[PDB]
């Protein structure tokens, strides 16, 4: 089993720093070099550079330079990543891998990822605003409606619709991350447009880590 | 090239990437929230455990990983490697035929208005292929920057996407204007649609 | 003949009656440099030679390794085992080694006076015994070798690579002198000309030129690691120096009215990392006196930053401690065969 383990997930403050770990097992830790690269939800992969454990010889990317030092423990087996000052940009999941020999053979294996999201925010509940369906038409076909899930952190929300009945032309669409650092999302259902003074239509809104339910009839 | 491409269960698939110099050029393969797996190293090198329908191959300044019989587990995201630098990452997403969105614009809530802030949604459902352009106008003044989108993963059962895109405004914004308009470019689509409210 | 690897065996000038540790372990462990050594040059062959992908080289590590764990005399070794033990002062000065094969196999040696160390080679001839090397253990600053025959020599496994170490041979030496002053005892110093190396340096940014587009060249100094290559470091008279190189690889300085003495800060440490295996090894603090080494800089180490080709520089930071890379810069123009 050589393998990859990295640290967990990382909520920091503009400005801040993050220390991101890699612990190696399974191989001649010295032998190999580490890389690290990030996943940016905008920017495929990016290498940030490599670090050589047999003496801590690095080389970063000019692209972030200054802001990355890249540290390990012999010891341990340990590697480290430290990104300074922290940007809304620099929200993103972070990969340690290992160099077979630093790019010939390599990268193999990976680290599970770390997700680092740079927000002001703390821990926050949603608001939950009808998305109404339209009184302009149809008469015999669809009507789409929705609720939007505003203002929350950290991920996840769960968005269900008549306490799970109602599953078919479901999208609930991905959180983003929105200016103010809070994450933001639709769910939205299409149905017909005879069913709309008959059916009611509530959508479900579970916020875990906020312990916040909140339900939220569609109308009219 | 490009960032999606279209196939069905079966196909002969070619993924290819260009670069000016050599040497060795490697392969991943990304599911959504996965580390990258190493399909192909020194450009045509199957790791162990890797199927040997996932080909890789290198003519000097352009190489590819070809995908000799397209399986499920095969529609996910390939990133080619050339030393420090990857690929932008092409899509591969299950084909089907063309279908245009339907469009929906939804007003904020009164609720959501009363504190500051308008949220104004549009919604492009269940169309095909992803691509599509989606613009928004304020008494025709086309806006920028205050707009976000996200995009649904492919349906499982009719392979279509759904998208929306949020208009942020503040309130004191929202309501010193009146026609607001959201305006959808797609693959047929012959030609634009517009679906628009005027605030009231 | 053919490509083929085998255990070399080392040949010195080395004596019996010499306290001085190298002589030590070539007593027991080489034998006598060929009283008549022979080189034939074979016409019209020609001979592919990869620096890279040497034998060679493993075996010399080999030997410098066992060669340093039986020489130096650490107070205190840690690994999770802390040992403490006896530790005299030792004279310490290499001498050269030879490597030789035996019966059934010969050493082919490129004479390409501008040979980088991959290529084909067009002037081959076959050696018993490769010249005499130094097994000098620095960083950063190649010390005390042979030098580039014509040009000055820009030596890769692949340049487009920044993983791969770069070797900088050059074409003429110049002197470092670093000194401990009689009698703050670890406070010491190096010296360089000012106009020699500021002269050597813009020759060899001149020929990265060539290899890189016209690409403008940078030099920076480490961007991290650990001390031993950080800075410059080598071992003078069994003492290890630490040297900031910051004003060595000064590109300001490549009119103006600058160049004088350059003395870079050293300091004698006690504490050093192993660079034969894991951990850490305490020595005994410097002899009484001055401590003094001439040494020529003959080659470079560099790596190149990447993440730079869309990009109007290319930017090169002094490095090395991978020790192989010092064998390397003398054995590149070597290569043993197999006969039949
Ligand atoms: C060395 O020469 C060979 C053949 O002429 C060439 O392939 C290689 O790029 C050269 N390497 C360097 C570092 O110049
Ligand atoms: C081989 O090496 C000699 C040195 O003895 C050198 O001057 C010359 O370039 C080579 N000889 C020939 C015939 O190419
Ligand atoms: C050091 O200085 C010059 C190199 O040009 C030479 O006269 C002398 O033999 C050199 N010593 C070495 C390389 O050990
Ligand atoms: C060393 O090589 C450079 C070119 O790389 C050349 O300009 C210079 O004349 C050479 N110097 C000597 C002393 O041979
Ligand atoms: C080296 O050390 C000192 C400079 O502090 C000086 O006495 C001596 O002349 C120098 N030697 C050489 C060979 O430059
Ligand atoms: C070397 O000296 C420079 C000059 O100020 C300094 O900034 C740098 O930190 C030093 N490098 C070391 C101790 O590696
Ligand atoms: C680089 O060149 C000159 C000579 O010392 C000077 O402008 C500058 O101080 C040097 N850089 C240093 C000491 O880092
Ligand atoms: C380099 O050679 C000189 C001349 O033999 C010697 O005094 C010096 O100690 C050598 N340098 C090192 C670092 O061993």
């Amino acid at each position: 089993q050589i393998e990859l383990v990295q640290s967990g997930t990382e909520v920091k403050r503009p400005g801040a720093s993050v220390r991101i770990s890699c612990a190696s097992s399974g191989y001649r830790f010295t032998n190999y070099f580490i890389h690290w690269v990030r996943q940016a939800p905008g920017r495929g992969l990016e290498w940030m550079g490599w670090m050589n454990p047999l003496h801590g010889g690095v080389n970063y990317s000019g692209r972030f330079q200054g802001r990355v030092t890249m540290t390990r423990d012999i010891y341990t087996e340990t590697s480290f990543m430290v990104l300074s000052g922290l940007r809304s940009d620099d929200s993103a999941i972070y990969f340690c891998t290992r160099g077979r020999d630093g790019y010939d053979d390599g990268f193999h294996p990976w680290g599970q990822g770390t997700l680092v999201t740079v927000t002001a925010a703390s821990t926050k509940g949603p608001s939950v605003f009808p998305l109404a369906p339209s009184s302009k038409s149809t008469s015999g076909g669809t009507a789409a409606l929705g609720c939007l899930v505003k203002d929350y952190f950290p991920e996840p929300v769960t968005v269900s619709w008549n306490s799970g009945a109602l599953t078919s032309g479901v999208h609930t669409f991905p959180a983003v991350l929105q200016s103010s650092g809070l994450y933001s999302l639709s769910s939205v259902v299409t149905v017909p447009s005879s069913s709309l003074g008959t059916q009611t239509y509530i959508c479900n809104v579970n916020h875990k880590p906020s312990n916040t339910k909140v339900d939220k009839r569609v109308e009219p | 090239s490009p960032s999606t491409l279209y196939a069905s269960v079966g196909d002969k698939i070619t993924i290819t990437c260009r670069s000016s110099q050599s040497g060795w050029k490697a392969w991943y393969q990304q599911k959504p929230g996965k580390a990258p797996k190493l399909l192909i190293y020194k450009s045509s090198i199957l790791e162990t455990g890797v199927p040997s329908r996932f080909i890789g191959s290198d003519s000097g300044t352009e190489f590819t990983l070809t995908i000799s019989s397209l399986q499920p587990d095969d529609f996910a995201t390939y990133y080619c490697q050339h030393f420090e630098t990857f690929g932008q990452g092409t899509r591969v997403q299950v084909r089907r035929t063309v279908a245009a969105p339907s469009v929906f614009i939804f007003p904020p809530s009164d609720e959501q208005l009363k504190s500051g802030t308008a949220s104004v949604v549009c919604l492009l459902n269940n169309f095909y292929p992803r691509e599509a352009k989606v613009q928004w106008k304020v008494d025709n003044a086309l806006q920028s920057g205050n707009s976000q989108e996200s995009v649904t993963e492919q349906d499982s059962k009719d392979s279509t996407y759904s998208l929306s895109s949020t208009l942020t405004l503040s309130k004191a914004d929202y309501e010193k204007h009146k026609v607001y308009a959201c305006e959808v470019t797609h693959q047929g689509l012959s030609s634009p649609v517009t679906k628009s409210f005027n605030r009231g | 003949w053919k490509d083929a690897d085998t255990t070399l065996f080392c040949a010195s000038d080395a004596k019996a009656h010499e306290t001085e540790v190298h002589n030590v372990w070539a007593t027991h462990a080489c034998v006598p440099t060929d009283p008549n050594p022979q080189e034939i040059h074979l016409e019209n062959v020609t001979e592919n030679f990869n620096m890279w992908k040497n034998n060679m080289v493993e075996q010399m590590q080999e030997d410098v390794i066992s060669l340093w764990d039986q020489s130096l005399q650490p107070c205190v070794k840690l690994t999770g085992s802390v040992i403490k033990q006896a530790c005299p002062k030792i004279s310490f000065d290499p001498i050269p080694i030879h490597y030789c094969t035996p019966a059934g196999y010969v050493i082919l040696k490129c004479n390409d006076k501008n040979f980088n160390g991959t290529g084909p080679c067009k002037n081959v001839s076959s050696v018993q015994c490769t010249h005499g090397i130094k097994p000098v253990v620095s960083t950063q600053l190649l010390l005390n070798g042979s030098l580039a025959e014509e040009e000055i020599i820009i030596r890769s496994e692949n340049l487009t690579n920044n993983a791969k170490t770069i070797i900088v041979h050059l074409n003429k030496s110049v002197e470092i002198n670093c000194t401990r002053p009689s009698n703050d005892i670890r406070k010491a110093y190096c010296e360089i000309n000012g106009t020699k190396w500021n002269k050597v340096l813009k020759q060899v940014t001149e020929k990265l030129k060539e290899h890189f587009n016209n690409k403008t060249i940078i030099f920076q100094p480490p961007s991290g690691g650990d001390l031993e290559i950080t800075m410059h470091s080598f071992n003078c008279r069994g003492e290890f120096f630490y040297c900031n190189t910051t004003q060595l690889f000064n590109n300001t300085c490549i009119m103006k009215g600058c160049n004088g003495t350059i003395t870079l800060p050293c300091k004698i440490k006690q504490i050093i990392n192993m660079w034969q295996g894991t951990g850490q090894a305490m020595y005994a603090p410097p002899i009484d006196g001055k401590i003094n080494c001439v040494s020529n800089i003959t080659g470079i180490l560099l790596t190149r930053d990447g993440g730079a080709n869309n990009t109007s520089n290319e930017t090169f930071r002094p490095g090395g401690g991978n020790i192989k890379d010092n064998w390397r810069s003398e054995l590149y123009k070597y290569k043993v065969v197999q006969i039949e």
